[PDB]
């Protein structure tokens, strides 16, 4: 494979292992998220690039969509804890154990 | 929450599922997946509590996670071999994370942890949904692929979904985390024969579906969501006591009961291909499961506790809310084991 | 993976015992490092050192339990001139066990790791002679 | 076979749709009669079974113990008649309604051609067994006496459920028949040696091997005069008739194989009788005469000898009838005195004297007096295993001095001496329990004068 | 349990982006539309488990169309040994390599 | 004492059943770590992601 | 009863959830911001100091 | 009424009118709060709730006959008059039962309301029950337990539900009403204290009153004012409605509570909470007996309208 | 997954067409009869939470209850012997069609075969 | 710690309210048809006539035939001269031995 696609699957990597590993934050949780998203988009707009895929040139655009709204989705939660915690820090999601 | 609004979500989580179950395009079914997420979300939160907020971000979160190693594994199968179906994937390193995104949406364990905390956050209502209308779509999309699966990384998931579902649900004493674990349990022993015969992993989550169906709905039925708030059922209502009894039986796995015809199943699958370990070690460590079980009806019906003056007012009242699919999924529950070559049928 | 099961396993029965142990420390140092991790991540030490600490107890113990029962077993299957006979795995897992009682400095998990592992690698042990499979692959 | 099976089922309508006055009185009356139809199964022919159909047949091993559960379920509502005086209606046919599925699965059981058929039936048969032991048990023990029961008949027998599946793949059926007639043997492999394991330690826990027999003094002691009266009669000779039944495909390992649990036997019937010399509970006494007494059973099973295996099914009989017996004499007592200590109450033979009569022909038969069936299996049983080896002679002896020198300190103790002054409750015996007494004996007598019947299928 | 609707009711909801061999606006083949398409003639209806083995040549030819992973590796060894030949002057490159001819229209 | 005792009552209980049940009790603790937070879990996801990589390749 | 059936001595301090799962709410509320509307703002006449 | 009538357009704003109000008139013991929550129901045309006690469940429920106290309470305000502090716990489980009675009132008035529209009138309310019990706690009668299980009970029901648009109290001062109890000719009420009632009015002055004032208006009367029915429903007919959070409900909201208060065994979940007080824990065996005593009580077995004893026929097509 | 791929299989079809071949099952079939007892339990269990007479409240419940247990119950049935039907006919035809990898053995019998005595001493 | 019912007293001796009992339920005549039931179907039925039934069983174990069977086979081998039990259950003409 080339180079680039290397890049793009280390870059998605890093990005899953950011989420993976939270500090303090829920915003940079999603943060991450939306970075393999992007990772995501990229490598599959490079796939149906190169090959030629014509009708599949639409799928990043489809992609982007529910990862936007995915975002949106961690957005909103993010306001509740904050509304019910007063910070995002992600200590407070502590209630429910095991 | 407008019931109207109720109503178009819980469609939506259908058609989220229909869809990952229907498409035979990736991405579908990865837009399904993404759909069933968005409309599960606000119907974890249905009632508003700091601890609904909190299962339904972990719930997000960890369903986030797993759709993203899904659509990375999909778009490697692609770049591998430039297929959208859902067919034999082409690359391993794809297959394994395939694999664990939909054991992560699973639960299986070790991407167990988060089943317990979303399920207990949440109410019985939002907790039934979750633990048996979302197993569905994951569970379909394995059957799907399960030629490409290595058995290793499947048999070794399920294993230990067992193991760690039996041991969590020993510590437990609210209802709602025994289920999870349970349910834990119960999907690694459907997810140990995908990889041998689907057609015994869908009998095993049908039986499992029915079985959590009539617990959850017992619970409804008595409100109770602790042993000690269950245990008072006994004065007011000892038939929702004692039929829970005897599911909890069915659940352990106890002939004659419906619960002993998927792990009989299972384990008949597993012995014709010369597995002989990994279901005898399944059945042992299914005593667990039957453990908890068995604690939980004598606290419930086999023993009686000590009630409270007030049950007195409420004896007088009868229930209103009336569950019509609660006595079927009791009986198919308890007493379908002399049906089991009715197997032909899921084929 | 893989790899040290067939650094261990090719090695035959009763013959270079000190590279059977050497596997069987590579083994169990493979399996305490990853029980080291999931400690960490599940159950976060206080400070760096201390996870190092952990870390390394746990290390030592998994890998101390390997080459023991790697010596054993090969000592065993030289000495009684008996390389197929479960007796030397048995005995293998229980001086494992011994030595896993040792670092956690209990009489009683001595004794009960000593039984355990020893009728498991008995069990194992007649796997490999009989053909018993863990992992059985699909063939209905 | 469905002669006895749909009566049996519709006892279930007929107690739920009975008045409340009447449970017991038509519950007796029809499991009586469904007894006296299953007599008619021991007309047992001298080298064929009787194969009614393709699911059930009947041998001359299956008869006696169908005709001993159904002759056992009356005895078992006369006797927990008593205490289950002053429950609920609804609860009182709840309890009638678990008997009458313990002895539809005892029947299916002991009839059932296919072998996972059968092992469907006997561990169905834990259900009503633990909810019995669990419910209706007067201590605080019963629910860790239901747990320990319980857990280890299961451990016993899922591996019997894998070993029977992968027979079932393997030689392609499980059926009885063909898998007596299609019977090969079993090679020294170690493969071969956990299939026979599998295979046997699901019915050494049922009849309780030394070392395994920990759960039955708790299941007998916690549970329910009529819980403890099917465990001890009918509970336990299911893992002989089991072990009977399997031995057919575990051969020739068994020779090889049966040493551990030959000798297990062998001492713990000595260690169990000696146990009993020293005990202090009349139940916990009486169960672990039972399993003494099953000791002999196992070793007659895994010597597999035609004498052997006629002395094996005469003592599940007689063993049966006599601790079915024995533990309805001590109920009768704690229902006296209301404990179950066996030096409380003293010098009932003052008080009680047709209940002494009880008690002395009942030890009687429990130390195997001649011409008891008692007697016969254990005969049989010591001379097969002196046939097996000479020595086997000296634990024989032991064994039989010690019970007899138990069961008469039993009747030293409870049925002689002075009476306790200040116990004041001790009134007449019923005619019940006198009736249920004369039930369990008569039988038993009257079976020496027709051995044949109970002497099992190599007769 | 992949519920065909689509094959049932005869819809068509996804199945046209499923290949890249299927119809596509205006003509446009595809890359390997080739390859992809000599793979799914021969392995159309024998099943997938002898597609995986008996169309393999058509299927591995695909993927070195989609992936041109042995093409690479052949003009990197090409470029090596050029690159060292050049080292040691033990080669020239023509002057329609080195930009000193008119390419043809 | 040799038998009623410290066999039955003691040895024979504590070589099956109260080892056996004491285990499970353990591991049950072990499992239900009773913590519940995702910094912990999900590192933990990230462990079992690398080593189902490097093992099942 | 309890949080879990075989409590610890770290488990021990943790209490049983809510009857009705309800989290009594955090007393920690948020701050305003005491923007100073003062004397320099073209708004505020040059000699207003406007605390708010 | 459900989810479905919601949908299909039934909302309770509509029925909601000028005189779609709860009135609560509040009190001292015998301080004649009855007549005038009467005569403010009479004249403002709102349905009158007398207030709630021992057998009130027994009247919405079955016959509307009081059953045994064994069966309905099993408790006794004339034994809690006599022995205040009983070892049998009399006080606490008479107040936790009172409690459990007033809940369901207040449900069955909100459910009136907002299904027929008419207003409600009660006599105290789950609001102003806890008056009684800081009473006999500092009369020393029930121990701190009792009152944290009780305030464990209120948190969880009463945010469930909207306090009266009105408050009327009668203050009747302790003197007077010490009186009238000792010419009212009952000997237990005779034997109440003077502490109790003084008690009584520093809780309802304190703590009820200020909180009530907080919320909405607090309507005040002494002795002679409240005599005056037609003063008292004047000054109802002119409270600014601004007051208590009702205007700040939509359907929404109101669809929750009038799915809630129908379901009477959903609105007493959490009276029955697992809290093990000795005062209020019966025993397996008595909670037996006497659930087996209440099933066997004519009409009391089966669910309504299938009892065949009581009259109930055509079950077989029923 | 064995019949999924079957040729020919229609999806979403719960009894093809081909099934018409073999013989219904009897209305008095055991099966058929534990399926309406499965309805007539859940009849009685449904009367028995509703708190209302078991054996005799709402008939016509408990009467549809039965019909419908009886009526799916018949449908799976015919599904079910469809299915062994055609499992049955495919390994007839595979055996048929493969009749190297299922060769006849040669019937020896017992007089010829030579199986070793182990005796019980 | 509990209002629970005192221990009710030991059970009470069903001759006190009638001395002649039987045991069984509490209303004296069920106590008389119960007792009835049991005695007749107990002894009279299933122990009489089924210890006459199982005593009068027809010989379908074949004994009787079995020892005739052997009283000709013995006449036979006598007086031929045959020496009564052969040394092989089955003739060593029809065994084709390795």
């Amino acid at each position: 494979m080339p180079l680039v696609y290397m890049n793009i699957i280390m870059a998605f990597a890093i990005a899953l292992a950011g989420l993976l590993m939270y500090r303090s934050h829920l915003m940079s949780s999603l943060l991450c998220l939306e970075g393999m998203m992007l990772s995501l988009f990229i490598m599959s707009t490079l796939i149906i690039l190169n090959t030629h895929f014509t009708l599949a040139n639409m799928m990043p655009i489809i992609l982007l969509v529910f990862a936007a709204c995915e975002a949106a989705l961690g957005l909103s939660l993010l306001v509740m804890v904050s509304n019910t915690y007063g910070t995002d820090y992600v200590q407070n999601l502590n209630l429910l154990q095991c | 929450m407008n019931p109207i609004i109720y109503t178009t979500l819980i469609m939506t989580v259908m058609s989220g599922t229909m869809l990952v179950m229907i498409s035979s395009h990736w991405l579908l079914i990865w837009i399904g997946f993404e759909m069933n997420l968005l409309a599960m979300i606000p119907v974890l939160m249905k009632n508003f509590n700091p601890r609904a907020t909190e299962a339904a971000t972990k719930y997000f979160l960890t369903q986030a996670t797993a759709s993203m190693m899904l659509m990375m594994a999909i778009i490697i199968n692609l770049l591998y071999s430039g297929q959208w179906t859902i067919t034999k994937m082409f690359n391993p390193v794809a297959m394994t994370m395939m694999t664990m995104a939909l054991a992560m949406k699973l639960g299986l364990s070790p991407f167990h942890f988060w089943v317990p905390e979303v399920t207990q956050g949440i109410s019985l209502q939002a907790g039934l949904l979750l633990l048996t209308w979302q197993k569905l779509a994951p569970l379909s999309v394995l059957c799907q692929i399960s030629q490409s699966i290595n058995p290793n990384l499947m048999l070794t998931m399920a294993m230990l979904s067992i193991l760690i579902g039996g041991w969590g649900g020993l510590n437990q004493t609210q209802l709602r985390k025994i289920m999870a674990y349970s349910s834990i349990a119960h999907m690694g022993w459907m997810t140990a024969v995908l990889p041998y015969n689907t057609t015994m992993t869908i009998l095993n989550l049908l039986i499992y579906i029915t079985m959590t169906l009539a617990m959850f709905m017992l619970l409804i039925h008595s409100s109770a969501t602790t042993t000690l708030s269950l245990s008072h059922t006994w004065n007011k209502m000892p038939v929702i006591t004692s039929l829970m009894m005897v599911t909890l039986l069915s659940m352990g796995g106890l002939p004659p009961l419906s619960g002993f015809m998927p792990k009989w199943m299972i384990i008949q699958e597993m012995t014709k291909n010369e597995s002989i370990i990994m279901p005898t070690l399944m059945a042992m460590t299914a005593l667990l499961n039957l453990y908890f079980y068995m604690r939980l009806a004598y606290s419930s019906s086999l023993t009686m506790f000590p009630s409270t003056n007030n049950m007195k007012m409420k004896w007088q009242f009868e229930h209103t809310k009336q569950m019509k699919l609660l006595p079927t999924m009791i009986v198919l529950s308890t007493l379908v084991l002399p049906m089991t070559p009715a197997l032909s049928s899921l084929n | 993976a893989k790899t040290l099961l067939h650094k261990y396993s090719d090695i035959p029965e009763g013959t270079e015992c000190h590279r059977k142990a050497y596997a069987s420390t590579s083994i169990g140092g493979a399996t305490g490092l990853i029980v080291s991790a999931y400690s960490i991540a599940l159950k976060p030490p206080a400070s760096f050192l201390e996870g190092v600490a952990r870390t390394g107890r746990y290390t030592f113990t998994s890998a101390a339990i390997g080459a023991i029962f790697g010596l054993t077993s090969c000592i065993s299957a030289q000495v009684r001139e008996k390389p197929d006979d479960p007796l030397n795995y048995f005995i293998g897992g229980c001086a494992g066990g011994l030595t896993l009682g040792a670092r956690t400095r209990s009489y009683g998990i001595g004794a009960a790791a000593c039984a355990y592992m020893g009728l498991t690698a008995a069990l194992v042990k007649m796997g490999q002679l009989e053909g018993w499979q863990v992992f059985a692959e699909p063939k209905v | 076979m469905l002669k006895i099976i749909i009566p049996t089922t519709m006892l279930l309508p007929m107690t739920w749709m009975s008045k409340h006055n009447m449970i017991w009185i038509n519950a007796t009356v029809h499991s009586l009669l469904i007894s006296l139809i299953s007599l008619s199964l021991l007309n047992q022919l001298g080298e064929n079974s009787l194969n009614f159909s393709l699911t059930f047949f009947s041998d001359s091993l299956s008869a006696p113990l169908l005709v001993l559960t159904t002759w056992l379920l009356p005895l078992m509502l006369m006797a927990s008649q008593s205490h289950l005086s002053k429950e609920t209606t609804t609860r009182k046919k709840l309890y009638i309604t678990m008997l009458i599925l313990l002895q539809l699965f005892l029947i299916m059981t002991f009839t059932a051609t296919e072998l996972i058929l059968f092992y469907i039936l006997f561990e169905a048969t834990l259900v009503p067994t633990l909810i019995i032991i669990t419910r209706w048990g007067n201590q605080t023990e019963r629910l860790n006496a239901g747990l320990y029961f319980l857990f280890y008949t299961l451990a016993g027998s899922l591996p019997l459920l894998v070993a029977l599946v992968y027979i079932q793949n393997t030689t392609g059926s499980l059926n009885f028949l063909i898998i007596h007639y299609w019977s090969h043997p079993l090679s020294n492999s170690w493969s071969n040696i956990f299939m026979w394991l599998a295979c046997i330690m699901a019915f050494m826990v049922k009849m309780p091997l030394y070392g395994l027999h920990l759960w039955l003094p708790k299941a007998h002691v916690e549970a329910p005069i009529a819980g403890s009266m099917v465990l001890a009669a009918v509970l336990l000779k299911l893992g002989g008739y089991g072990m009977m039944r399997i031995t057919t495909i575990l051969n020739p390992l068994t020779n090889y194989m049966a040493y551990p649990f030959l000798m297990l036997s062998m001492w713990g019937m000595i260690m169990t009788s000696s146990i009993c010399l020293r005990q202090t509970d009349l139940k916990s006494l009486i169960a672990y005469s039972s399993v003494s007494h099953m000791a002999l059973v196992i070793v007659a099973i895994m010597i597999q000898t035609p004498w052997s295996f006629m002395g094996a099914t005469a003592l599940m009989i007689a063993h049966g009838l006599t601790s079915s017996m024995l533990f309805c004499l001590a109920n009768t007592n704690y229902e006296r005195v209301h404990s179950r200590t066996m030096i409380l109450a003293r010098g009932l033979q003052t008080l009680l004297p047709l209940m002494a009569t009880w008690w002395l022909m009942a030890s009687l038969t429990n130390l195997a007096l001649p011409p008891s069936i008692n007697l016969i299996g254990e005969l049989f049983i010591i001379t097969a295993s002196f046939s097996w080896s000479n020595i086997t002679i000296i634990l024989m002896g032991m064994n039989m001095m010690i019970t007899a020198l138990y069961s008469l300190y039993m009747l030293i103790t409870t049925q002689r001496g002075k009476y306790t002054h200040h116990i004041n409750n001790i009134k007449a015996s019923f005619t019940r329990e006198n009736a249920l007494m004369a039930l369990h004996i008569l039988p038993l007598l009257l079976l020496t004068l027709n051995p044949k019947m109970i002497l099992g299928p190599l007769y | 349990p992949f519920f065909d609707v689509q094959k049932r009711l005869g819809l068509d909801l996804d199945r046209w982006m499923t290949i890249q061999s299927a119809e596509q606006p205006h003509k446009i083949p595809g890359r390997c539309h080739a390859f992809e398409k000599e793979w799914i003639e021969c392995a159309h209806g024998i099943g997938g488990i002898r597609a995986e083995k008996e169309c393999k040549i058509e299927f591995d030819d695909f993927v070195e169309c989609l992936l041109r992973q042995k093409t690479m590796k052949r003009l990197s060894a090409i470029k090596r040994q050029r690159d060292k030949l050049i080292k040691e002057g033990k080669y020239t490159p023509p002057p329609h390599h080195l930009g000193k001819e008119d390419p043809r229209p | 004492k040799s038998a009623s005792s410290l066999l039955d009552l003691i040895w024979l209980e504590t070589i099956l059943p109260k080892t056996t049940s004491f285990i499970q009790m353990k591991m049950s603790i072990m499992v239900s770590n009773q913590k519940g937070l995702i910094k912990l879990y999900f590192l933990s996801f990230l462990i079992t992601i690398m080593i189902s990589m490097t093992l099942f390749n | 009863g309890g949080a879990v059936m075989y409590p610890t001595k770290e488990t021990a301090h943790w209490k049983p959830p809510p009857w009705n799962d309800v989290d009594p709410p955090k007393d920690t509320l948020v701050s305003n911001l005491t923007l100073n509307f003062g004397p320099q703002h073209p708004a505020a006449h040059g000699v207003l100091r406007l605390v708010m | 009424y459900g989810p479905l009538a919601f949908v299909l357009g039934e909302r309770t704003t509509r029925k909601l009118t000028e005189t779609s109000k709860v009135i609560t008139v509040d009190g001292n013991i015998c301080s004649g709060k009855g007549r005038l929550a009467r005569e403010i129901a009479e004249k403002l045309g709102l349905r009158h709730f007398p207030e709630a006690g021992i057998h009130y469940a027994d009247s919405t429920t079955g016959d509307g006959k009081p059953l045994d106290v064994q069966l309905s309470g099993n408790c006794s305000l004339e034994k809690f008059y006599d022995d205040p502090k009983s070892n049998d716990g009399n006080s606490y489980r008479l107040q936790s039962w009172l409690y459990a009675s007033r809940l369901l009132q207040y449900a069955d008035a909100l459910e009136h309301l907002l299904s027929t529209g008419q207003g409600v009138v009660l006599e105290r309310s789950i609001y102003s029950d806890f008056v009684f019990l800081e009473a006999m706690y500092r009369q020393g009668f029930i121990r701190k337990q009792c009152v944290e299980h009780y305030n464990e009970v209120k948190k969880v029901t009463a945010c469930e539900y909207l306090p009266p648009h009105v408050v009327v109290y009668v203050d009747v001062p302790v003197p007077e009403i010490q009186s009238r109890i000792q010419k009212k000719g009952n000997p237990h009420e005779m034997k109440i204290t003077a502490a109790y009632l003084q008690d009584i009015e520093n809780a309802y002055k304190k703590t009820f009153l200020p909180e009530m004032s907080e919320k909405c208006e607090v309507l005040q009367y002494s002795a002679r004012e409240a005599e005056d029915a037609e003063k008292v429903v004047e000054d109802i007919e002119y409270l600014k409605c601004d007051k208590g959070p009702w205007p700040d409900q939509d359907d929404r909201t109101f669809h929750r509570l009038r799915m809630l208060v129908q379901n009477k065994l959903e609105v007493l979940n959490y009276t029955t909470i697992p809290v093990y007080l000795p005062e209020i824990t019966i025993g397996a065996h008595q909670s037996d007996r006497v659930f087996q005593k209440f099933t066997e009580l004519p009409g009391r077995k089966y669910s309504p309208g299938y009892n065949e004893d009581v009259g109930d026929k055509w079950i077989w097509l029923k | 997954t064995m019949m999924s791929g079957r040729p020919g299989r229609v999806p979403l079809q719960f009894l093809p067409n081909e099934a018409r071949s073999l013989p219904p099952p009897k209305l008095t079939d055991p099966r058929l009869v534990y399926m309406g007892f499965l309805g007539y339990c859940s009849g009685l269990i449904d009367n028995a939470i509703r708190r209302r007479p078991v054996v005799s409240a709402g008939l016509h419940r408990q009467l549809l209850y039965v019909t419908s247990f009886v009526f799916f119950g018949y449908y799976l049935l015919k599904r079910q012997d469809y299915m062994y039907a055609l499992r049955d006919h495919d390994m007839f035809a595979y055996v048929k069609s493969h009749p190297e990898d299922f060769p006849e053995k040669d019937k020896k019998t017992y007089g010829e075969i030579l199986e070793e005595f182990h005796p019980v001493r | 710690i509990r209002l629970q019912e005192d221990p009710d007293p030991e059970d009470e001796n069903l001759y006190e309210k009638n001395p002649d009992s039987h045991g069984y339920d509490k209303d004296p005549i069920v106590d008389l048809w119960n007792m009835r039931v049991v005695f007749f179907f107990g002894f009279s039925i299933v122990l009489v006539l089924g210890s006459t039934f199982v005593a009068y069983l027809p010989d379908y174990r074949m004994q009787e035939w079995a020892r005739r069977e052997a009283e000709r086979l013995v006449k036979y081998r006598e007086a031929n001269g045959l020496p009564l039990m052969e040394s092989n259950c089955f003739d060593p003409n029809k065994i084709q031995l390795p």
